[PDB]
């Protein structure tokens, strides 16, 4: 569903 | 904040809304 | 949203996104007061009937977004927390009563085209605005049909949604749930004769109500999405945090941290 967000956030 | 509700794209620019006239008409 | 309409770009730059790290989900909507501030609903964060207390460290805060799920590239701001504050006499045991809740996020969000916030109600704004009859506007990514075996369709909105809807009178708030209810929510919607659809539904919590002032061409937030019986039904209301009520739980977060 949810287009991947970058990793720097997803902590 | 000073500059609180006033949206850069709308009111910023004197633009208004396909829908905001329906919220002023009811005021009257 | 139900029976709402594709939000325009930039036309709620105070919309903010509750979305999960893990697993990924959007978990309710919320709204930029300020800079480090973001406002939402209690229940987003801890409702235990249904194992909710969530920890800073969880969540995610997107604004600036139009899309529900696409990562918007230089257009969206994603932001961790730094702490949540839930209103101390949060009530989530009967009612809902008190169903506000700030959070700190790390690092100030920079302003743009996309993101700004929204003004809070003081006294002459909120007795000249709330008043039965006038309208406001909710925004979400919620459903957009109330959850039923029997429905046929997408019922996710792939864009922010919009809808107006006018405040109602308590008296017929009060009358048409059981549940009980106090001055600090407020119910808004389309009585049984107007004939006319519209309602906030799941995963709209959090949410703002705003209202626009003829007074001053601000947008203020009156209320927070935080109830309701099924979404859209006949002879109901959805309820809202009263916000102007609890403007003084808000100010003094905000003044000591
Ligand atoms: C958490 C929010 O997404 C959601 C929005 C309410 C739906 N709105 C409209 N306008 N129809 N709220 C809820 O889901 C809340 C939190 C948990 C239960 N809940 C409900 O709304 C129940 N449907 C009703 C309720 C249960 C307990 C106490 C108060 C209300
Ligand atoms: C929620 O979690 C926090 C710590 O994560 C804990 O201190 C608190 O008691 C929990 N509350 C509820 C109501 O489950």
């Amino acid at each position: 569903d949810f287009e991947e967000i970058p990793e720097e956030y997803l902590q | 904040e000073a500059d609180c509700g006033l949206r850069p794209l709308f009111e910023k620019k004197s633009l208004e809304d396909k829908t905001e006239r329906e919220l002023l008409e009811s005021y009257i | 949203i139900v029976e709402g309409s594709d939000a325009e770009i930039g036309m709620s730059p105070w919309q903010v996104m509750l979305f999960r790290k893990s697993p990924q989900e959007l978990l309710c909507g919320a709204s930029l007061i300020s800079d480090r501030w973001v406002l939402t609903a209690a229940h987003c964060l801890l409702y235990p009937p249904w194992d909710k207390n969530f920890t800073e460290n969880d969540l995610l805060v997107r604004i600036g977004k139009h899309s529900r799920t696409r990562y918007e590239r230089n257009i969206e701001k994603i932001s961790m927390l730094e702490k949540i504050y839930i209103h101390p006499r949060y009530n989530w045991r009967e009612n809902l009563d008190r169903d506000i809740a700030l959070m700190k996020l790390k690092k100030p969000v920079a302003f743009s085209d996309y993101i700004h916030p929204v003004c809070l109600p003081d006294r002459e704004t909120a007795a000249s605005l709330l008043q039965a009859g006038y309208k406001g506007r909710v925004t979400g990514w919620g459903n957009l049909k109330e959850t039923w075996t029997a429905n046929v369709g997408k019922g996710q909105p792939s864009v922010l949604q919009v809808v107006n809807l006018p405040i109602v009178e308590r008296p017929v708030c009060k009358d048409s749930t059981r549940i009980r209810i106090t001055d600090n929510m407020f119910c808004a919607g389309y009585k049984p004769d107007e004939g006319k659809r519209g309602d906030a539904c799941e995963g709209d919590s959090g949410g703002p109500f705003v209202m626009k002032s003829p007074f001053n061409n601000r947008w203020y937030q009156m209320g927070i999405v935080s109830w309701g019986e099924g979404c859209d039904r006949d002879g109901k209301y959805g309820f809202y945090t009263h916000v102007f009520r609890l403007k003084k739980w808000i100010q003094k977060v905000i003044d000591q941290f």
